[PDB]
């Protein structure tokens, strides 16, 4: 089970 | 108690006889009971008992005490399995003589009757000393059901067994270094047959049970590359149909097929879409299948921007109109930095149709400079036909649809053309293969028999990380193993043209492990808390360092792959200068190997093979060497499997001391250390590796597992280099 929320302000930092 | 024989004649029953020969297989072991053995076997015995029954009885009664507590059973049931098919085969425990036994066989057309030609009968008496049948005393049960069950040659309908697995092992070596110049011919021999009697080297199904017979088909992986043209549909269709009938693995690369609504012919025909094709994919790839299920399997790539991505999405979606669905094939798509860095932005994926964007389709794999120029120009550009949606709503439509089936697959394209083996301006990678360890270069066909075409092949193996004492080790098996797998490419049969050319062109090749697990609990070292970073950089280092030697080696023997001019290796470029950077953070053990003087000699003298390395799943190679699966934690001390005979019981290596040092599966509190880990030893692999992301629901708060943690994930994958992703389990409980 999946729950689908996704937070786009945390995930911008992020450094590919 | 009467007993019956083979020929249908009365004896009376000897119970000593019985007793003797469970105490033979007993010797060694600890913790197993005879007399537990003989009670339960002995009460299930009657009046005219066949001889062959009280064998099976004994045998299976040994293979039930299979546990934790006492793994030596796994042993027991072994030997005496061993032992039933010794007198099976041979009519006495004792085998025959190499060469009597090799002449039996082939007047019986079981075995290819080059052997003989081959080697003289001096030649083959000399074999017959380096072979060590005792070694048949150290399978374990699981490891001797495969045997029989897939590996052993034999009559299927009446089900006889004609040898034995020392006779397999020495035979498969035999064939393999056949053309070897007398002088070192069996020296190699000997070499390569105690590297796998003895489990250092692990061998594919398909070499394991076909090499030494009169058949020459031992393709496993195959990846078709399809054009945007019903004439390479029909020659990627045919090309599947060839290769499934032969069980071969397939990867198809369909993402150049045009769009629907898409013009045909100019504004003649308006097509069909990619559905439609698939679907004729998915027929070919099951068309030599019983019933239209089983077995044949493929993985089939396409871009992320694609027109058709929500619908080519949620293909194996199990709740849908049949006219919408493909759900017997699993899909790969392929990612860019350029679609992650919208995710993380939260702005918008603009979708096109391969055919309406000239030169963005190429410039994906092969420059990601020129795909974001182009990329950007075309968003712009208002003639061109397109589509926008938000980045955030396909990750997670495709990470719901990757968590449901847990088949959709992930292709990080520039990591796999940034980070490798190919110059991407003359052979680009732009697929992988079925489990997506495999990443070659492909050309889409005109006809089956275009011989300007490319279809990759690739010829695998492993290495046992459990059997060596220390990494130095490698570099005699990194020899055999290159020779060995060499020597295959031009033994074997190739269908179709087009496969022939990339074979030979490039010789590629893809060696692994297996027993990781294993390996890791031996030295203390856990998956999850980072622990075993450093131990996997110096272990990846040594694997990925003397396979170069070895192929190097054989380069100057024989000469380097045709088309070696087109690799990276060519021009001075090692694994070592375009990994991930970010690889540097979390791993600091220094090179062991002299990269240097390698890199010179690579250059001057070339590479055999134009690849190597590539980590793969194993199931079935692991099976016959005790050993844990490719580079996967164990899901538990004891593995169950169903079976005709009965239920079979498998317990991880050496569990009665290091029991407390394995770390499950379930045990991991996540992926990170996995993750790391993948990313460490992508450094130093040619191809890719078979990575799996898993996740535990209650684990999570209401047991749902949050879209955020599975787009994390991702991206750490992506942070490290991680080139492909292939299953994602989630837990049953
Ligand atoms: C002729 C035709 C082609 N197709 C599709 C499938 C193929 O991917 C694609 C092209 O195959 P073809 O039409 O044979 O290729 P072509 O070189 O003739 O193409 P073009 O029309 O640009 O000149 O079009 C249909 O879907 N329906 C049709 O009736
Ligand atoms: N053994 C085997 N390999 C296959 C088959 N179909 C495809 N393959 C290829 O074999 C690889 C699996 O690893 P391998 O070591 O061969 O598996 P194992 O020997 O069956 O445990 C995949 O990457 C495929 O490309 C099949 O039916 N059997």
């Amino acid at each position: 089970q999946i729950d689908s929320e996704v937070d786009t302000d945390d995930l911008s930092n992020f450094q590919l | 108690l009467l007993v019956t024989k083979r020929d249908g004649s009365t004896e009376r029953i000897n119970l000593d006889k019985i007793h003797r020969v469970l105490d033979w297989a007993a010797e060694g072991l600890h913790n197993v009971s005879i007399s537990q053995v003989e009670l339960r076997s002995h009460i299930q015995f009657y009046d005219g008992i066949k001889t062959s029954d009280i064998h099976e009885t004994i045998i299976k009664a040994a293979a039930d005490l299979i546990s934790r507590d006492a793994p030596d059973y796994q042993y027991l049931a072994a030997r005496l399995a061993i032992f039933h098919l010794r007198k099976k085969a041979y009519g006495q425990f004792e085998p025959p003589a190499l060469y009597d036994h090799v002449v039996k066989m082939v007047e019986m057309g079981k075995y290819d009757n080059h052997l003989l030609e081959d080697y003289t009968e001096e030649e083959f008496k000399q074999m017959d000393t380096f072979i060590d049948h005792d070694r048949d005393m150290t399978f374990s049960y699981a490891a001797v059901k495969q045997l029989e069950g897939k590996y052993l040659v034999q009559n299927r309908v009446t089900g006889e067994i004609y040898e034995s697995a020392q006779f397999l092992y020495i035979l498969v070596a035999a064939c393999l270094f056949s053309n070897y110049p007398r002088e070192t011919r069996l020296q190699y021999v000997k070499r390569f047959y105690d590297a796998v009697s003895t489990f250092k080297i692990s061998l594919p199904t398909p070499i394991m049970s076909g090499v030494r017979t009169p058949t020459r088909q031992f393709s496993s992986c195959v990846l078709i590359e399809c054009g945007d043209s019903l004439d390479s549909i029909n020659a990627t269709s045919s090309a599947i149909v060839k290769y499934v009938s032969q069980r071969a693995g397939i990867g198809i690369n369909a993402g150049r097929i045009r769009a629907l609504g898409s013009p045909i012919r100019g504004g003649e025909a308006f097509h069909t879409g990619c559905i439609p094709f698939y679907k004729h994919f998915q027929t070919a790839v099951k068309s030599a299948s019983q019933g239209g299920v089983r077995g044949g399997a493929a993985t089939l790539f396409y871009p992320m921007w694609h027109l058709e991505v929500e619908s080519l999405l949620v293909l194996k979606n199990n709740r849908g109109v049949e006219g919408n669905r493909v759900r017997h094939m699993d899909y790969g798509v392929q990612i860019n930095k350029l679609m992650y860095t919208r995710l993380l932005k939260g702005e918008d994926i603009t979708l096109f149709s391969p055919s309406d964007v000239p030169g963005l389709y190429d410039a994906f794999f092969a420059d990601q400079e020129e795909f974001e120029r182009l990329y950007t120009k075309y968003e712009k550009d208002d003639s061109i036909r397109k589509q926008r949606v938000k980045a955030v709503e396909l990750f997670s439509l495709m990470m719901q649809e990757r968590a449901s089936t847990g088949r959709i697959y992930i292709q990080n394209v520039d990591h796999c053309n940034t980070h490798s083996p190919f110059d991407p301006a003359i052979a680009p990678v732009r697929q992988s293969n079925l489990c997506l360890e495999i990443a070659l270069p492909t050309k889409p066909l005109n006809d089956v028999n275009d011989e300007n075409g490319e279809i990759a092949l690739c010829t695998l193996s492993a290495f046992n990380l459990g059997a060596i004492n220390n990494l130095d080790e490698l570099e005699e098996l990194a020899i055999l193993a290159v020779r060995a797998l060499d020597a295959l490419l031009d033994y074997q049969d190739y269908p179709i043209p087009a496969a022939k050319r990339g074979a030979m062109g490039r010789r590629t090749l893809g060696i692994g492990v297996i027993n990781f697990a294993y390996y890791l609990a031996k030295h203390g070292k856990r998956y999850s808390d980072g622990s075993a970073n450093n131990l996997t950089h110096k272990t990846f280092e040594a694997i990925q360092y003397y396979l170069l030697k070895a192929s190097n080696e054989l380069a100057k023997e024989q000469g380097a792959c045709p088309w070696f001019n087109e690799t990276t290796y060519a021009k001075g470029i090692l694994p070592i200068d375009t990994y991930k950077k970010d690889l540097d953070t979390i791993a600091n053990e220094p090179l062991h190997y002299d990269w240097e003087a390698l890199r010179e000699s690579i250059k001057t003298h070339g590479l055999r093979n134009s690849t190597l390395s590539a980590l793969m799943p194993s199931e079935t190679s692991s099976q016959i060497s005790n050993a844990t699966n490719g580079i996967e934690p164990p899901r538990g001390y004891v593995s169950i499997k169903a079976s005709k005979d009965g239920i079979l019981r498998q317990v991880v290596p050496d569990y009665e001391h290091l029991h407390d040092a394995y770390e499950l599966l379930w045990e991991m509190p996540g992926n990170d250390g996995y993750l790391q880990l993948v990313g460490i030893m992508q450094k130093f692999i040619d191809q890719s590796i078979s990575a799996n992301t898993n996740y535990d629901p209650s684990r999570f708060p209401s047991g749902k597992v949050p879209m955020q943690q599975l787009l994390k994930d991702l991206l750490t994958a992506y942070k490290f280099g991680v080139k492909t992703l292939y299953y994602q389990n989630t837990r049953d409980g």
